[PDB]
């Protein structure tokens, strides 16, 4: 009932325009509306996995009009295992015609009013919590 | 670069060799081809006039428009000594070599050319059977033993010394091999009539005590020769010159007359495609090229996995990339390769995405890519893998008694460019050792 009402709020309603799923809907899940999507880790080197996440944006409606491109990003910390295990999902995308760019920066992201743990402390704070993380009658007397 | 190697080689030579040099009509036909439009237009109305010019006078000719072709071709004409300005009566009169004059005058009008062009045996041979399968397999042959693959017939000593001397090619005996370096891509590279030049100007270099004009007496006129002819025997430094050009494929012998061949023309600046290949998103490579030349550079960055009569069929990866890379081939060149030896329906494909780009938002007018820019961005990528540590070879300084001292030995080594890295807060700086004693001399003074 829940994810429902949080699903029909992020079609129907203005207001809420992102949402945040899990491994839940990463299956036959029919979304429309959908035309941007985010993928900040997931789970290791299955590829179907990146396959299938990629169609709930291949829903989008408006799929038609002229110079409409869906947009399927895949967040990797350089320099980490996550760079092998990338590399080795998207190998399915490839086979098919999908080709992957490699954004090295994002123009314009300095002059974005706030970010998150912008200041050393706030860095600090968050390195520490992560490290962190691992008779009836007796009844009347009471 | 082709007339500005050959005229920049003809610049740093003497004036006094020069004019040597001018004797025959021959190398002053070929060397008048050399120079800009605007100078043979004056060169041409100053050979059959034994008179003297002023110099205002050539300049009322050039239009306001063309003025500034004007100032290159007198600045060439003056180097090459070809026009000798003299001074007097209160004004600066030009002149025309009397030798070059000469020259002209005996080619132009069939003078007394003392057998500069060579004589006619009648004694010709096929062509095409011949002259184009021996000049071919022996400029194939050097071709394939400079890009390191396998060949039975290695070239002789005398072409084997002057590539490795010479940046292409770079040997080592400790490794007891031969590999390509950047300038070996850049040449392979090179059209053919660059290709050839490049190894004969530097033969040229190599040569010592043989006379430098003699060398390029014998280069100049060998391309006025038409191929399929004979040509009977010559200086003696041309005799062994003529035996040496037998081993980079310019000129075939039986064993007394000798013929130039299709390279020996192409020599004097003359005027699907094989080697197309196709590049697309899943890092396969598609080559329709049939021979092994064109397969031999391929895979020099390509990592072949089979080959068909009609083409040759591969996948670029990581490995093949790298070990191009490390032998010194950069990144940019190897996008040249691929973008100048394009497919003809990948420009279509990319022009029809233009067409829409175009249609969608005609605003913006980025020059096209044949093939897809992601092939482009892993290939850059990775070239920055390789450059991912940086690392130079000097020394440290450090415990200096004086700020002032540091500040002074700090900026000196600023001054003559040896000073890499310096840190305030520590007293502290490191130089290259290139400029190591540099900055040690400055320390003791
Ligand atoms: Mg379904």
């Amino acid at each position: 009932q829940e994810r429902m009402n949080i699903l029909q709020n992020f079609q129907y309603n203005d207001q809420i325009n992102t949402i945040f799923l899990s491994k839940v809907g990463d299956t036959s899940i029919d979304l429309p509306e959908a035309t941007c999507l985010i993928q900040i880790s997931s789970h290791y080197g299955s590829r179907r996995q990146e396959a299938q996440r990629l169609g709930r944006i291949l829903r989008a409606k408006r799929r038609n009009d002229e110079g409409f491109n869906a947009f399927f990003y895949s967040l990797v910390s350089k320099d980490t295992q996550e760079m092998y295990y990338s590399t080795k999902r998207q190998a399915f995308l490839v086979d098919q015609g999908y080709a992957f760019k490699v954004i090295t920066h994002l123009h314009g992201m300095e002059n974005i009013p706030n970010l998150a743990y912008a200041s050393p402390r706030e860095r600090r704070e968050l390195l520490q919590e992560v490290l962190l993380k691992n008779h009836p009658l007796i009844r009347k007397m009471y | 670069s082709l007339k500005h190697s050959v005229t920049q080689y003809l610049e740093e030579i003497p004036q006094q060799v020069q004019n040597r040099l001018y004797t025959s009509p021959a190398t002053c036909l070929a060397i008048y081809r050399i120079l800009p439009p605007l100078a043979k237009f004056f060169i041409m109305a100053m050979v059959f006039n034994e008179n003297e010019v002023p110099l205002l006078d050539l300049d009322k000719w050039v239009n306001s428009n063309g003025k500034l072709q004007f100032q290159n071709a007198i600045k060439s004409m003056k180097s090459l000594h070809l026009l000798i300005p003299n001074k007097s009566s209160g004004t600066l009169m030009i002149n025309l070599n009397p030798t070059f004059k000469i020259s002209l005058r005996n080619a132009l009008t069939g003078g007394e050319v003392q057998n500069s062009f060579g004589v006619v045996v009648e004694e010709n041979v096929v062509s095409l059977d011949l002259l184009d399968e021996y000049s071919a397999n022996k400029w194939e042959t050097i071709l394939h033993f400079m890009v390191g693959t396998p060949l039975a017939k290695i070239p002789s000593e005398k072409v084997l010394n002057l590539l490795k001397h010479s940046k292409l090619m770079e040997e080592v005996n400790s490794t007891g091999e031969f590999k390509i370096t950047n300038e070996g891509f850049q040449f392979l590279l090179q059209e053919i009539n660059s290709q050839l030049w490049t190894l004969l100007l530097q033969y040229l270099k190599m040569i010592e005590t043989m006379d430098l004009v003699d060398v390029l007496h014998f280069i100049f006129m060998l391309g006025a020769l038409e191929v399929g002819k004979a040509y009977k025997i010559l200086s003696e430094t041309q005799r062994i010159m003529l035996q040496d050009m037998r081993d980079y494929g310019l000129v075939f012998q039986k064993h007394s007359i000798f013929y130039p061949t299709k390279l020996a023309l192409m020599l004097t600046s003359d005027t699907i495609p094989d080697g197309s290949l196709i590049v697309e998103t899943n890092f396969k490579i598609y080559s329709y090229s049939n021979s092994p030349l064109q397969i031999a550079v391929l895979s020099l960055f390509v990592h072949l996995k089979a080959r068909f009569v009609n083409m040759v069929l591969g996948q670029i990866t990581r490995e093949s990339i790298r070990r191009a890379l490390t032998n010194g081939i950069t990144a940019d060149q190897i996008i040249a390769y691929l973008e100048t030896h394009a497919h003809p329906q990948m420009r279509r494909l990319a022009e029809e995405k233009l067409e829409k780009k175009l249609e969608l938002d005609p605003n913006c007018k980025e020059p096209l890519q044949v093939l897809p820019p992601t092939v482009v961005d892993q290939i850059r990528l990775w070239q920055l893998e390789l450059d991912r540590v940086i690392t130079y070879e000097g020394s440290l300084y450090s415990d200096f008694e004086t700020s002032q001292e540091y500040n002074l030995l700090s900026k000196y080594a600023q001054d003559i460019g040896v000073l890499l890295w310096k840190d305030d807060k520590k007293k502290k700086f490191f130089i290259s050792k290139e400029g190591n004693s540099q900055v040690l001399d400055f320390a003791k003074r």
